[PDB]
């Protein structure tokens, strides 16, 4: 898993 | 540590008794097919026993086990005078094997709570086992619902399995 | 040759009974001819282990038709295997009562089949659902 | 309806066997690899083969014959779909599937053969799920085997509570030999990765156009969705209501989504080449390759294949950027470049030999087929937006993701 990951919103209401 | 078995005729309290020198317990039991087993560790000696039923259709089914047999209970039903001739029948067909020699013979006069049963002598007399050379037999009054009689047969059969102090 | 294996299966030890079965089944694996090795490991299936039994069954059901009169002496056995706490080995009994095709075997197997129907525990139905 | 679910081995001889229903008798196999070869050299390969009233339905995997028989009229996408997922399940547990496992393992596989399937039935079929009763390393069967949600036992517990989603395009193309797309789709699957924390809800936000258009927003940046099979997990009829994709997760590794749609944005690699096959002398390629998507990212370990003559010999390959194989093996050049930036033209000219005396067969024309990856960039332009985590806790998870844009079968046609 050499590509980095990235944060995604969680709620997004 | 020695292997037993619990032949005879059908519905002859064989497993009712099984089952009670097993838990204690006198427990519900369909007419026997195929076979039982269970284990008792009784005065340190494993006394494993290998039940097989007594229908019209498996008492050819006996040999198959008669490989590698130590011993041998023959569990009677006193209360059937009409069946115990063809039951003595079945034992000499049972007794007139060239690989059944080591068994010793354990009758247990079963059932004996009914006024119509026989003693423990008169069984014998209609076995006619005072006729049977190469065979320690031994005859003992068992009733299942209350387990008189049942180690009575086993301290018997455990004086056979030892030879020791 | 066999009779050394039916020797290892007339003895009274857990770990010489489990190899010997597992030596049966790994003949029956390449399909040797064992046979004749049918009436003494049915002695040797009414056992506490489960990882025992799915053998036995398993011979049970590939040499079901092979010995037709001698298959008699398991049904007693499957009506007590048919009867126990732990459901995986009720419903694997099950499952091994409805593959033995033997009619005369058939007779006795239908009431422990009805009792598995209305048991509790959704596994064991649905596989006499199947075993119908 | 299959009667006995055979492996067999590249020769005719079984490797494991177990049979229902007594419909197929065990003998019938060994006819399997004669029909076989009497229906294989005769262009008649087919998955149905015949032997008087007795079927063979078979799979094949690398040194194995999944063989699947049957007598009656058997549901046959059943009995296929049930050996992929036989496939699936053993290569979850044995991470190779040789021969060295079948005749070694046969302890536990002839307990699996019989827990997957019932008078021909497939029942439970889900490797997680089935890991819990049967170990090689038993007690009552986990009641996830018999309860509706079927494929996330409860008791799970981790540390830290990490999801990981993957999202995978790979574009399937098919140039024809003049220069022009015939079909330019995109097969994308969303891989997850799940370590949570007993019985979740997961609630998955993408940029549809469909649910854009249900909800008014259908004039921003938004993906065509053309079709969408999600796994078991997912609720489908909440999704048929509002394209709600609502799932208990499964544990671990699963395959979420499998979409598939249409792009006519231009190819990611175009494979110009020119073949100058002069007769038993030799041929050249002058092949270019040209990337069409945007100057900023980075093309890893690209594989432009290109099929080459059966017999050619003595290769000379003089190549400006990215080291040539030439594996003959499969008689094909590999032409690699490890580090490929977007929009710029790396050329390449190869030369062979070719032998003077013509060969007996013709040989074939294989197409170009290259082996491209690419992350951080997706070619469809879908996005994902949100994950809610539901739980009777209720706690902080940490959705990550990353964006993969891989191949699928691209294919270029030759001359
Ligand atoms: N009243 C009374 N009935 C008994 C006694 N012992 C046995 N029985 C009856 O005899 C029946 C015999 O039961 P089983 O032990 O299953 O019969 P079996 O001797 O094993 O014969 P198979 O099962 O066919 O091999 C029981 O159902 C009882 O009803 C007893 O001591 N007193
Ligand atoms: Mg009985």
């Amino acid at each position: 898993t050499s590509y980095d990951y990235c944060r995604v919103p969680m709620e997004d209401g | 540590e020695m292997r037993i078995l619990m032949v005879g005729l059908d519905a002859a309290g064989k497993t009712t008794i099984l089952y009670k020198l097993k838990l204690g317990e006198i427990v519900t039991t369909i007419p026997t097919i195929g076979f039982n087993v269970e284990t008792v560790e009784y005065k340190n000696i494993s006394f494993t026993v290998w039940d097989v039923g007594g229908l019209d259709k498996i008492r050819p089914l006996w040999r198959h086990y008669f490989q590698n047999t130590q011993g041998l209970i023959f569990v009677v039903d006193s209360n059937d005078r009409e069946r115990v001739n063809e039951a003595r029948e079945e034992l000499m067909r049972m007794l007139a094997e060239d690989e059944l020699r080591d068994a010793v013979l354990l009758v247990f006069a079963n059932k004996q709570d009914l006024p119509n049963a026989m003693n423990a002598a008169e069984i014998t007399d209609k076995l006619g086992l005072h006729s049977l050379r190469h065979r320690n037999w031994y005859i003992q009054a068992t009733c299942a619902t209350s387990g008189d009689g049942l180690y009575e047969g086993l301290d018997w059969l455990s004086n056979q399995l030892r030879n020791q102090k | 040759e066999i009779f050394e294996l039916k020797a290892e299966l007339n003895s009274d030890k857990k770990e010489k009974k489990k190899e010997a079965v597992k030596k049966v089944i790994a003949s029956m694996t390449v399909g040797k001819d064992v046979s004749a090795l049918f009436p003494d490991v049915v002695n040797c299936m009414q056992t506490d282990n489960l990882e025992l039994k799915k053998l036995v069954y398993l011979y049970l059901m590939n040499y079901a038709k092979s010995q037709p009169d001698m298959a008699i002496m398991a049904v007693n056995t499957f009506v007590k295997d048919c009867e126990d706490p732990n459901p995986l080995i009720r419903a694997l009994a099950v499952r091994t009562m409805g593959c033995i095709r033997v009619d005369k075997i058939t007779e006795y197997l239908c009431e422990p089949l009805r009792k598995c129907l209305k048991d509790e525990d959704p596994y064991v139905r649905k596989t006499a659902a199947v075993c119908v | 309806s299959a009667s006995a679910v055979y492996v067999l081995d590249l020769k005719g001889k079984v490797l494991i066997c177990r049979n229902y229903r007594g419909d197929v008798d065990m003998s019938e196999v060994e006819h399997f690899m004669p029909i076989l070869m009497e229906k294989e050299e005769e262009g008649m390969l087919s998955p149905i083969l015949a032997h008087g009233g007795v079927r063979f339905m078979w799979i094949k995997h690398n040194n194995l014959y999944l063989v699947a028989t049957s007598k009656k009229n058997a549901c046959v996408s059943l009995v296929f779909s049930f050996l992929y997922k036989v496939v699936q399940v053993f290569s979850e547990y044995f991470k190779e599937l040789e021969e060295e496992s079948i005749r070694d393992n046969f302890v536990i596989i002839y307990e699996l053969l019989d827990e997957l399937m019932d008078f021909g039935y497939p029942q439970t079929t889900d490797s997680k799920i089935l890991q819990e009763y049967i170990t090689q390393e038993a007690p009552r069967p986990p009641a996830t085997v018999t309860n509706a949600v079927s494929w996330r036992s409860e008791g799970i517990k981790y540390r830290k509570n990490e999801v990981f989603l993957d999202v995978i395009e790979a574009v399937n193309l098919l140039v024809s030999a003049n220069g022009n797309v015939l079909r330019s789709e995109i097969v994308g699957s969303i891989k997850m990765r799940v370590f949570l924390s007993g019985m979740p809800e997961l609630r998955l936000g993408l940029n549809d156009k469909v649910l854009f258009d249900n909800t008014g927003r259908g004039k921003s940046k938004s993906v065509e969705l053309e079709d969408v099979k999600f796994h078991q997990c997912v609720r489908l009829s909440r999704f048929e209501n509002d394209r709600t994709i609502s799932f208990i997760p499964p544990d671990g590794e699963f395959e979420l989504m499998s979409y598939r749609l249409n792009t006519h944005v231009k190819p990611l690699i175009w494979i110009e080449s020119v073949i100058e096959k002069h007769s038993h002398s030799r041929i050249e390629y002058m092949v270019k390759a040209k990337s069409q998507f945007k100057r900023r990212s980075t093309a890893n370990n690209v594989e432009i294949h290109i099929p080459v003559p059966n017999d050619a010999d003595s290769p000379k390959f003089k190549t400006t950027v990215g080291s040539v194989k030439w594996v003959p093996e499969n008689s094909e050049i590999v032409w690699s470049v490890k580090s490929f930036p977007g929009g710029k033209e790396y050329l390449m000219r190869a030369h062979f030999g070719l032998p003077s005396v013509e060969a007996e067969d013709k040989e074939g024309k294989p197409p170009i087929s290259v082996k491209f990856e690419i992350p951080y960039f997706t070619t469809s332009g879908i996005q994902v937006r949100y994950l809610k985590i539901i739980e009777k806790s209720g706690y902080q998870a940490l959705p990550w993701v990353r964006y993969i844009t891989q191949n699928g079968d691209y294919q270029l046609r030759t001359q």
